[PDB]
């Protein structure tokens, strides 16, 4: 049978509070098992599993290796934040908000970025919690998200249903109204 | 896991015995910033909007792939030639935006829990393979060290369309067809 | 204006 053997190396940068907290974690992985790791909060390599004990000891015994990996916290993580991630974190794509019936009402909130969003349903200006079904956040892979929020509905005459969308790109929440 | 406002992978280095083949990408909050074309030795962007967020000098990625190929041979012996477990991928198909007849849309096929990263993702229109209008992400990383991959099909919605996303993977006994239900 | 990247080390043993 066909088979594969996989090596993965992940140079991962974690950011909190803008630049206040920056943490580099490099991971060495065979198939799906991470066997050796450098964690900048620790400052030396660690064997995640026994199969990484040779490499931790080998790397930790070489001052040039250790200094080189420690430096990457500045030359990779802090560097790429100024070069790339600061700007990417300013990028805003406003969601498109549409209501369509199917009884059930479907609020489609599509093509927004970044991921933080809140979608609320109102009936005659009163928030509706019951009978609401929201998908998880949906990652489109093209640097946009979408989310779909359905509301179970029994409309009286003169009813106004509003879909209420708050997102970092919006000066004020988007409201889309629907009535039978 | 590690709690943090934002996570970047600088980069994801993948190298696999099957092929063999490698992949070099940088990721930010789970989306692909750029990749390196290892055959042309050129930084490239699946999403060219993001080229305004800095270039990348590709020789560092090619040096990493040389070392990755070297390291993989070492780890295969450390693990006494234990091959990758073939996971069962999980497939879902959806549209980018609400469907309106005659208004161009994009069909999205998400193949999740991919391991090993060896997969065929094809689109079927009325049971027949379609190549025009198809594109796909790289193998995107997950914290459990599996991958997901997304394929796209631009199309004009019609009343009697028949679309499937067809996925072949060693974790499947037979090709998985996921039908699109508007 | 260039992104940098972490280097893969060759292994021990
Ligand atoms: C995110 O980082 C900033 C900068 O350190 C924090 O702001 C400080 O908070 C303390 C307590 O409120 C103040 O006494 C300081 O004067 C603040 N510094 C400045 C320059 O204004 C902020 O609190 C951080 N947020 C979190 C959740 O930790
Ligand atoms: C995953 C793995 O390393 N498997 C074995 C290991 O258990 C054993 O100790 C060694 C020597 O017998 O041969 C190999
Ligand atoms: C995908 O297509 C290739 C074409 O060469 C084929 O050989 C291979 O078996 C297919 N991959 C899987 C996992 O079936």
């Amino acid at each position: 049978s066909p088979e594969d053997f996989v090596f993965q190396f992940k140079g991962m940068c974690y950011f909190t509070n803008g630049t206040e907290r920056v943490r580099l974690v490099t991971r060495y992985i065979y198939n799906r098992e991470e066997y050796a790791r450098f964690d900048s909060d620790v400052g030396v390599y660690r064997a995640v599993t026994p199969q990484g004990r040779p490499d931790a000891e080998y790397w930790n015994s070489q001052k040039e290796v250790l200094e080189g990996t420690r430096a990457e916290l500045d030359t990779v993580c802090r560097h790429n934040y100024e070069v790339a991630f600061r700007g990417i974190l300013q990028r805003r794509v406003e969601p498109t908000v549409t209501i369509s019936p199917s009884n059930l009402l479907v609020c489609s909130v599509t093509d927004f970025y970044p991921g933080q969003i809140k979608v609320r349903w109102f009936r005659n200006d009163q928030e509706e919690t019951a009978g609401v079904v929201s998908t998880p956040l949906i990652r489109n892979g093209d640097w946009t998200f979408q989310i779909l929020v359905m509301l179970e509905m029994t409309p009286q005459r003169g009813d106004v249903y509003t879909c209420h969308v708050e997102h970092p790109s919006l000066q004020s929440p988007i409201t889309v109204e629907w009535r039978a | 896991d590690i709690v943090a406002d934002h996570v970047a992978s600088c980069g994801v280095n993948l190298y696999q015995f099957y092929g063999p083949s490698g992949q070099y990408t940088h990721e930010f909050d789970g989306d692909e910033q750029f990749y390196v074309d290892l055959e042309r030795k050129e930084t490239a962007w699946r999403w060219p909007e993001f080229s305004k967020f800095g270039g990348f000098d590709p020789q560092g990625a090619l040096r990493n792939m040389a070392v990755a190929k070297h390291n993989l041979n070492i780890m295969i012996k450390r693990y006494n030639s234990t091959a990758a477990t073939n996971e069962v991928p999980e497939v879902t198909v959806f549209s980018k935006s609400p469907v309106t007849l005659g208004q161009p849309n994009t069909l999205i096929c998400l193949v999740d829990n991919i391991f090993p990263p060896v997969v065929n993702i094809t689109w079927l229109s009325n049971g027949q393979s379609v190549t025009e209008g198809v594109s796909e992400t790289s193998f995107l990383s997950k914290s459990d060290h599996s991958f997901f991959k997304i394929s796209y099909l631009t199309f004009l919605p019609s009343a009697d369309e028949i679309y499937d996303c067809k996925v072949e993977h060693w974790g499947l006994d037979q090709p998985l067809l996921k039908h699109w239900e508007p | 204006a260039g992104n940098h990247a972490a280097g893969i080390l060759t292994l021990g043993k």
